[PDB]
RNA sequence: CUCGCACACGCUUACAUCAGUAACUAAUAAUAUACUGAUAAUUAACAACCAAUAAACCAAAACAACACUAAAACGUUUAUUAAUUACAUUGUUAACCCAACACAGGAGUGCACCAAGGAAAGAUUAAAAGAAGUAAAAGGAACUCGGCAAACACAAACCCCGCCU
RNA sequence: ACGAGCUACCCAUGAGCAGUUUAAAAGAACCAACUCAUCUAUGUGGCAAAAUAGUGAGAAGACUUGUAGGUAGAGGUGAAAA
RNA sequence: ACCAAAGCUAGCUCAACAUACUAAACAAAUACAAAAAUACACCAAAAUAAAAUAAAACAUUCACCUAACAUUAAAGUAUAGGAGAUAGAAAUUUUUAUCCUGACGCUAUAGAGAUAGUACCGUAAGGGAAAGAUGAAAGAAUAAAAUAAAAGUAAAAAAAAGCAAA
């Protein structure tokens, strides 16, 4: 619990900075754009992650089937691994059933 | 049953 | 137990287990147990003449440096045999089929200190 | 998003400071004093 | 001739004993191959009378006079090598064109990896030699899960150095903001 | 009687058990050389 | 020549000569007791008796009657600051007996000099006297001296 | 001889190994890392031996002669300029000679100074048409020529003795070699007339 | 290292109480 | 210090021996012969580099042998260091 | 008071000299073979590496004369080839090895029982209880499951079970 | 996968048993070195994760012991104590 | 007042792109008992994955379980199942080139085990850590400034009676 004994230097960010002026610009690219692109293909990360939500569960199968052949061994093996786990605790274990 | 718990050693470290 | 990160020497072992330290053998073992020493394998260290050589193990300073240039086969080849070769393809005489008046060697088996195989030590 | 307690500090001391007139390890070990404070109050 | 290891009776107690630079490489071009036979004892002698000094040194617990004497030999030396070995295989990539002085292979031991395995003399063909018969250049079929492993690991090392890099590139760039 | 005192140091049991002509001469001490080699061992046997 | 490979030897192999040597050698003061016709070396682990007798032969022109080499082993006791293990280096050992009956002592390479022993001396007392100037006062007792009034 | 040095070091004008540098932070230690602004060795204008201005300080707008530079924290010392004082004889009851010696600057607070006049200006590093990189200043538009400094090793090419174990310049510049196409182990031997007849045997190689 | 400024605002406030408790101000 | 010559220290059976046992009717002796060992030879030592040593390993030989053997002998007739030899 | 010398296996410098110990190691000091720094060391004759191919060869080692059963390791000669020419390479320290330790433990062989190794007690008082030793009136197993332990004795017998080593 | 460097049993190569009674080197007898561990007392975080002291059995044999090797777990080995 | 406490850094994690994938060093020696220059050979080999679990037992069965075909639907459908637990397609459809790549991830009990597979524990396979904080300058150590805040002690041992408090 000991607190640290000095003020740490205020961190002077900007709210007007490239990133938070041009934020969210293109969000309704289909809505006023004659619809061509949806803002799917506004989602920048993984591959399995572009325009797609899901529990931890579907998550992993789902990383499996795309990505699961260029993984690494070890990554592989654990991606298995906490399929399985997964697998088990959302079907055999619970309170509400 | 001879059930026996041999002793464990600490690092030589600390 | 023993140690590992240690190097296996031959001070670390039996009586039955004497390892050299590297020098390399002059000989075999002949008829009565004993050790025959061969003269050719033995390193003959060939030492010139340093009494009437004008030349210290160090420079002078206000002398100076070169531009670094290392030496090359196509260097060697314009200072040593391009101008042989030059002079007899302007005579006329230069002959593809025979190229050994110029310094090429045809075959490495022939001479004494070959070059690929590296017969001689230094 | 790793969340850590810091005003553990004033967490603690808001407890200790009700258990300063108290006798033994009551009135500083914290374990010994929310017990203490509590069959206080 | 046991007095070579020694420097002059007068310059044994100097504190300060001073020479002249280091050789060239240039320098050691421009002389010939008997001027360069003869140079390699000369500055052998005196690196054999350094060597004594400064175990004598240490030995009577003083500091040597000079040291640096000891490593303009050594770089002298180094450059005449340097010198002879440029001329050595100059002469040999025009005469047969082997990069190499001695014959090697690119082998595949049995741990997956890739060796420059050398060649050694012997005295009868390779097919005849008990030591080198069993000796194996090849991976079994157990060996690619660790190269893969290998290459797994390399690739993380340098994704992560990647990554190291480009933090510190940034965390300059906004700590020093003068562009 | 007394235990505890199970090693009694060899070196020519020590290399003829655990050397590197031991492990290298199967396939299986070949695997356990690649695994110490892919944990980073820095002796990979005695 | 030490780390370069050599020819092999066959029946008619002509004589293995080495032009440019590769081998450093020490002189070092014996430690022990050792009578006048024995010199101390300390030569590369790679060098052999009839390679140092050939040695000194040549190059230095000694008449060398007796080689006896040993293998000091350096010790690997002392640890780092990480707990490892600081081997000092192996090193050969050498004694060579002289042939025509040469008697050969160890010279001392560092002579002290007078001149600079008084120097030394000199410059000691000019300290201690720098020293008992700087002293302060008893009769003071604490006061600082460089006030005049 | 390179000495090696950790990742983590920290720099205080110290040789890195030199026995107070060794006090100062033992083998066992790393400090904190300080960010080191980056600059290539073709962008670093400030050399030894040249008049700078200092900036800022207790001492401002004062020149001085660059003695030192450290371009791992991208230091450039001046001689007695920005000074503090130490004590460098200490002993158990004298004390004296109390030194001034010279507190660090970086290059923020130093810019080269052209010798024409003596005003500090901004250094951009330029090509000539003679193939010269030479630096000019943009606030007058003049060269500033690069400060020769003597070594560390303290000796001058003009005034120099050749001693008993040192060459002459005519010596040194004497040029011998005859490029042809034999080995140095062939001429030798044939200068010094040794005669080997024998020949090597078939040796495999693998 | 706990990353905020309201811990180390009120421990400032909390050590200019300590200060005027030891040393009271005229 | 000894072991400079060089010699070396050992630890084995310390015999006093004359050529028999000392119920032997013989416990004095007329004369030596000692064949020296191709390890000595003169062309040896003149290829090591020696050539006052030949006569040096000739009395150093003697020296050993007949020591050795007058001492097995007054050791034999009852002499040792507390009772020094009378002739 | 008497487990000492050396060799084999094993540990690697812990060995030697100088200097220091405020602290780090000795389960405490003195100081130092066990901590720190520097410098030196173990020199081969002892030991490791040190011919193959065919043929003559049943007849034990135990003082081996000659025998027993359990039938027994340990060798020369002949003939064909065995580079032939100094000086090769390696182990040579130690108070030490395996037991978490500077552990009353476990350690092969050749010599002697001291001519070599060491110290049971840091300094006091001499309470109870505890461990070890010595001695004891009269009794002599009456104690105890049992004569367990101890004892100036160290003997003769009867049964059960397993032939016996 | 790794383990017979401890232990169980083998396989090669070696080394030990002094004195005494006995026609005996007799799987005899007394008692040493040596090998096991019957009984008791201390010890029970101890000297020791099995010890010390006293006292015991074998002590020319189915005896101990040095070096090297082999038998590896659904197994090895075992004069069976799972 | 001791013991102590606080820094912001080393660095790590998740992705995307990407050349196309066993890093550098390889002078000498390295599968003789590895770092030992050198002699007439033998070299080599393959034969299903199993079970812990679920079916509340357990025998048939039990996805994923170190074999590429990805995404949107068909569809959790037809079917396979002690027809139980569970398993589960396909025919047929959708998928527009490049940059816009950094972080509502951590800050030394967190983040890789890592300052490091090193010490150390193991005969071996194997297991495997803790350790950093002054400053522009310590070539400013008669060295300077901020807390003197945990538990444990001292300043300052205790005076009939009691879950120690009200
Ligand atoms: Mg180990
Ligand atoms: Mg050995
Ligand atoms: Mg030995
Ligand atoms: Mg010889
Ligand atoms: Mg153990
Ligand atoms: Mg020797
Ligand atoms: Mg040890
Ligand atoms: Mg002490
Ligand atoms: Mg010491
Ligand atoms: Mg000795
Ligand atoms: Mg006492
Ligand atoms: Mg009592
Ligand atoms: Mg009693
Ligand atoms: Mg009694
Ligand atoms: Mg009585
Ligand atoms: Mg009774
Ligand atoms: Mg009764
Ligand atoms: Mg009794
Ligand atoms: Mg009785
Ligand atoms: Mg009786
Ligand atoms: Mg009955
Ligand atoms: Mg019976
Ligand atoms: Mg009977
Ligand atoms: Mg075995
Ligand atoms: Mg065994
Ligand atoms: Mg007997
Ligand atoms: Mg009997
Ligand atoms: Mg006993
Ligand atoms: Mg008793
Ligand atoms: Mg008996
Ligand atoms: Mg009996
Ligand atoms: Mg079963
Ligand atoms: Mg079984
Ligand atoms: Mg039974
Ligand atoms: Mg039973
Ligand atoms: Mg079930
Ligand atoms: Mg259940
Ligand atoms: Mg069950
Ligand atoms: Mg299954
Ligand atoms: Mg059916
Ligand atoms: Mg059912
Ligand atoms: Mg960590
Ligand atoms: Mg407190
Ligand atoms: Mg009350």
């Amino acid at each position: 619990f000991h607190v640290r004994v000095t003020l740490p230097p205020r961190k002077v960010v900007d709210r007007w900075n490239e990133k938070r002026a041009m934020f969210g610009v293109y969000d309704n690219i289909g809505i006023l754009g004659n619809f061509e692109k949806h803002p799917k293909e506004l989602i920048k990360g993984p591959i399995w992650l572009r325009g797609w939500k899901g529990n931890e569960l579907q998550r992993c199968i789902r990383k499996k089937r795309m990505v699961g052949n260029r993984m690494f061994i070890d990554d592989l093996h654990n991606l298995n691994k906490r399929i399985s786990y997964l697998y088990k605790h959302f079907n055999r274990h619970g309170k509400y059933r | 049953k001879k059930r026996f718990t041999p002793p464990t050693y600490q690092p030589k470290y600390k | 137990g023993a140690d590992r990160m240690s190097k296996w020497t031959s001070k670390r072992g039996p009586r039955t287990f004497c390892k050299g330290r590297g020098a390399k053998g002059t000989g075999f073992h002949g008829r009565d147990g004993k050790f025959v020493q061969i003269k050719e394998m033995i390193p003959e260290l060939v030492v010139p003449e340093l009494a009437g050589f004008k030349l210290k193990p160090y420079v002078n300073y206000r002398a100076p440096e070169g531009t670094d240039t290392p030496l090359t086969a196509k260097q060697l080849f314009l200072e040593t045999a391009a101008p042989a070769i030059e002079k007899d393809f302007k005579a006329g005489t230069f002959d593809p089929e025979h190229l050994e008046k110029y310094g090429f060697e045809p075959t490495q088996e022939g001479k004494l200190f070959q070059l690929y195989p590296k017969n001689f030590p230094r | 998003l790793r969340s850590r307690v810091t005003d553990r500090y004033w967490r603690v001391q808001e407890v200790l400071k009700h258990a300063r007139h108290f006798r033994g390890r009551k009135n500083r070990c914290y374990r010994l004093a929310v017990r203490a404070v509590t069959r206080a109050f | 001739g046991l007095e070579e290891f020694f420097d002059d009776p007068k310059n044994w107690g100097e504190e300060k004993v001073k020479s002249g630079a280091s050789w060239t490489c240039q320098q050691l071009r421009n002389k010939s191959n008997e001027d360069l036979h003869k140079l390699w004892y000369v500055l052998l002698k005196e690196r054999n009378m350094l060597l004594t000094l400064e175990q004598e040194a240490k030995r009577q617990r003083l500091p040597m006079p000079s040291p640096e004497r000891l490593e303009k030999v050594v770089d002298s030396m180094d450059a005449l090598d340097k010198v002879v070995q440029e001329r050595e295989d100059a002469l040999r990539l025009l005469q047969t064109g082997q990069e190499k002085a001695r014959p090697g292979a690119w082998r595949r031991d049995i741990f997956g990896r890739i060796i420059w395995h050398k060649f050694k003399q012997w005295p009868i063909p390779w097919y005849l030699n008990k030591k080198y018969n069993r000796k194996r250049f090849f991976a079994m079929p157990y060996v690619e899960r660790f190269v893969r492993m290998r290459i797994e690991k390399q690739a993380r090392i340098k994704a992560r150095k990647r990554s190291l890099e480009r933090k510190k590139e940034k965390f300059l760039q906004e700590k020093f903001p003068h562009l | 009687k007394a235990r505890g005192n199970e090693y009694q140091p060899s070196n020519i049991k020590r290399k003829h058990k655990h050397g590197w002509v031991r492990r290298l001469r199967t396939p299986t001490g070949v695997q356990v050389i690649l695994r110490r080699m892919h944990k980073g061992r820095k002796s990979l046997s005695h | 020549a030490r780390n370069v490979l050599y020819p092999l030897y066959q029946l008619g192999n002509p004589q293995l000569r080495v032009f440019r040597t590769n081998f450093f050698i020490q002189l070092v003061r014996p430690g022990t007791a050792q009578p006048e016709d024995t010199v101390q070396f300390r030569i590369p682990m790679e060098m052999t008796r009839v390679d140092l007798r050939n040695y000194l032969e040549r190059i230095y022109n000694v008449p060398v009657a007796a080689v006896r080499t040993r293998v000091q082993y350096g010790s690997n006791r002392r640890r780092d600051h990480r707990n490892i293990r600081i081997k000092k280096p192996d090193y050969k050992v050498a004694y060579v007996q002289l042939a025509l009956g040469q008697t050969f002592t160890f010279p001392d390479l560092f002579p002290e000099r007078k001149g600079a022993s008084v120097d030394v001396d000199v410059r000691d007392q000019v300290l201690e006297d720098q020293r008992q100037k700087h002293s302060p006062d008893p009769r003071r007792g604490g006061v600082p001296g460089w006030f005049g009034l | 001889s390179k000495v090696t040095l950790p990742p983590n070091y920290r720099y205080g004008m110290s040789r890195p190994g030199s026995l107070s540098d060794k006090r100062k932070n033992p083998p066992g230690t790393r400090r904190r890392r300080v960010p080191v602004e980056p600059i290539s060795d073709e962008d670093w204008h400030l050399f030894c031996g040249d008049k700078v201005e200092i900036l800022e300080g207790k001492d401002a707008g004062k020149q001085g002669k660059v003695v030192q530079v450290i371009r791992q924290r991208n230091w450039v010392v001046v001689e007695g300029l920005n000074t503090h004082y130490r004590y460098v004889g200490k002993t158990v009851d004298y004390r004296g000679t109390m030194i001034p010696s010279e507190a660090p600057l970086l290059h923020n607070q130093v810019k080269l100074v052209d010798p024409t006049d003596r005003k500090p200006t901004d250094v951009e590093w330029r090509f000539t048409e003679a193939g010269e990189r030479v630096r000019v200043s943009t606030r007058s538009g003049r060269i500033i020529p690069k400060p020769e400094f003597p070594r560390a090793d303290g000796i001058v090419p003009e005034t120099w003795i050749d001693g008993p174990k040192d060459t002459s310049v005519e010596d040194a510049l004497e040029k011998t070699y005859v490029p042809r196409l034999k080995t140095l182990e062939e001429e030798v031997m044939e200068a010094m007339g040794i005669q080997e007849t024998r020949r090597h045997k078939k040796v495999y190689w693998y | 290292a706990k990353k905020g400024f309201r811990a180390a605002y009120r421990f400032q406030k909390e050590l200019e109480r300590w200060r005027l408790l030891r040393c009271p101000p005229p | 210090k000894p072991d400079k010559l060089p010699l070396f220290k050992r630890q084995y059976e310390n015999t006093i021996f004359i050529g028999s046992k000392t119920a032997d009717p013989l416990c004095y002796g007329h004369t030596q012969f000692h064949l020296l060992p191709d390890k000595l030879k003169r062309e040896k030592l003149l290829k090591q580099n020696c050539a006052d040593q030949i006569e040096v390993v000739f009395r150093a030989n003697a020296i050993a042998s007949l020591f050795a053997w007058t001492g097995a002998q007054a050791m034999y007739q009852g002499f040792w260091s507390e009772a020094d030899v009378t002739r």
